[PDB]
């Protein structure tokens, strides 16, 4: 049973490999988000701060 | 003909020229023309701006605790939340109105004076 | 909170986010109030509010 | 907050400078605790 | 399709391709006992 | 037995005898300030 | 470097590095876009996709296939070639002037083609 179980673990390996390399992609595209986001907010601080 | 920047806390929402730029601070209303002078003012809570643009209609926007500055060539309009003239709904403006909350009612009638409806 | 306790003041705490709420809760530190469900993705109203 | 002093039209304030003061300085926390926000949302992604 | 089956915040060529490939995915199925003759394969795959 | 084991909550202490029954260094720490455009006074 | 020398691995290193590189961005490239990555990485990638194109050719197995004949590219001009390529010295050619084709003499003249 010893390979049996090895094949589960591989195979639940993969699937969680999969599901992090998915959202690694997706924080990638969530920080030009959130970077954009700050962008936008710029003007208004600075011309309140004035 | 002077530069209007609508400008929101999240962002940066409208900029453009204009040639007449109507509003309600808080000692009473203003209307600002193109070489007005510096001039920092709080807008009424419930506050409404008219732009009038050359060769185009008149643009309302609902303004939340909003604030104005003119400066020599621009004018620039703070806000927390401000809406323009298609954006807004008559039934939700209309029934924030009389609210318990104050806040509430306030924007409400802002969504009022930008319809017309006042 | 250390830096308070050389001034000899008593940090009262605020918290956003669930993650803090359970290591604050874990420590059994008080929280006075707190704002939770935005922070990915934070608005003008969620500020507005806190401050 | 502190206070911090620079050496360098006069500005028209609309009622009196106290009053726009008071009802400012609010919003400008507002304004740094939503800037804080963003960049912990930038930060956490 | 497959390697793009783990994600909708994706470019406008990966989103097509993940609806083209989940579209193929269900159009190679087929029921038992019923063979098709190459023409309708080959409009079916058109 | 069920109302000898109500009875007995009574008198049972928890662990914590609760009742069964029923330095930053101040240069780091960033400070906002206002800009004013005077002289020092 | 003991077999080869040091140039040759040194330019075969860098071409490795390079495509490396590229290899690891196609996965961003192909899901969020080319747009996200940075202008250095758009560089990066234009020089790698030059590089691999270039390590294709033209081969005399191949005229069975298509009309042109193959060719054979000596060792010291495969080395300056890819070394220069490296460098930065042709991303101004289009990527098509880079399939199939022997030395930088056929790069230049595939070069003027287009």
């Amino acid at each position: 049973a010893t390979l049996r179980e090895l094949r589960g673990r591989i195979r639940s390996a993969g699937s969680i490999k999969k599901i992090t390399k998915a959202q690694e992609l997706i924080a990638t595209s969530r920080i030009a988000k959130a970077q954009a986001r700050v962008e936008a907010a710029r003007p208004y601080a600075a011309e309140i701060t004035n | 003909d002077l530069n209007v920047e609508i400008v929101a806390v999240e962002r940066e929402l409208w900029s453009g020229p204009a040639t007449f730029v109507f509003t309600r601070t808080t000692a009473g209303e203003i209307g600002i023309l193109p070489r007005h002078i510096p001039l920092v003012a709080q807008l009424v809570d419930d506050a409404m701006v008219r732009v009038e643009r050359e060769g185009e209609d008149d643009l309302r926007i609902a303004v939340d605790g909003g604030f104005l500055s003119v400066t020599e060539e621009t004018v620039r309009i703070l806000v927390e939340n401000a809406q323009f003239e298609s954006e807004i709904d008559a039934d939700a403006a209309k029934e924030d109105a009389a609210s318990d909350d104050e806040r509430t009612a306030a924007w409400g009638r802002a969504r009022l004076r930008a319809l017309g409806q006042i | 909170f250390s830096l308070l306790r050389d001034e000899g003041k008593d940090p009262v705490l605020y918290v956003v986010g669930r993650k803090a709420l359970g290591y604050f809760s874990f420590r059994q530190r008080t929280v006075v109030e707190s704002w939770t469900g935005f922070s990915e993705r934070p608005t003008y109203e969620n500020a507005r509010e806190i401050a | 907050m502190e206070v911090e002093y620079v050496g360098e039209t006069l500005y028209s304030f609309e009622p009196d400078p106290e009053t726009l003061f008071d009802a400012l300085l609010p919003r400008y926390i507002a304004t740094r605790v939503y800037a804080a926000l963003l960049e912990a949302a930038a930060s956490e992604s | 399709y497959r390697e793009l089956e783990a994600f909708s915040d994706l470019d406008a060529a990966s989103k097509a391709q993940l609806d083209r490939g989940a579209r193929l995915v269900e159009l190679l199925k087929q029921p038992q006992y019923s063979p098709l003759a190459v023409e309708e394969q080959v409009v079916a795959i058109f | 037995l069920v109302s000898v084991i109500n009875e007995f909550k009574k008198g049972f202490q928890a662990s914590d005898g609760s009742s069964v029954v029923v330095a930053l260094d101040p240069e780091d720490l960033e400070k906002e300030s206002v800009k004013v455009r005077k002289p020092a006074p | 470097p003991a077999i080869v020398g040091d140039e040759h691995y040194r330019v075969a290193q860098e071409v490795i590095r390079i495509l490396q590189r590229y290899k690891d961005l196609q996965d961003i490239i192909a899901i969020l876009g080319i747009d996200e990555l940075s202008e250095e990485d758009k560089q990066l990638v234009n020089r790698a996709r030059r590089i691999e194109r270039f390590l294709s050719q033209n081969m005399m197995a191949a005229e069975q296939f298509t009309g042109q004949p193959g060719s054979t590219v000596p060792l010291k001009e495969t080395i300056e070639a890819f070394d220069k390529l490296t460098k930065g010295e042709f991303d101004h050619l289009p990527e098509q002037a880079f399939f199939l084709i022997g030395g930088l003499d056929d790069l230049a003249k595939k070069a003027e083609s287009l």
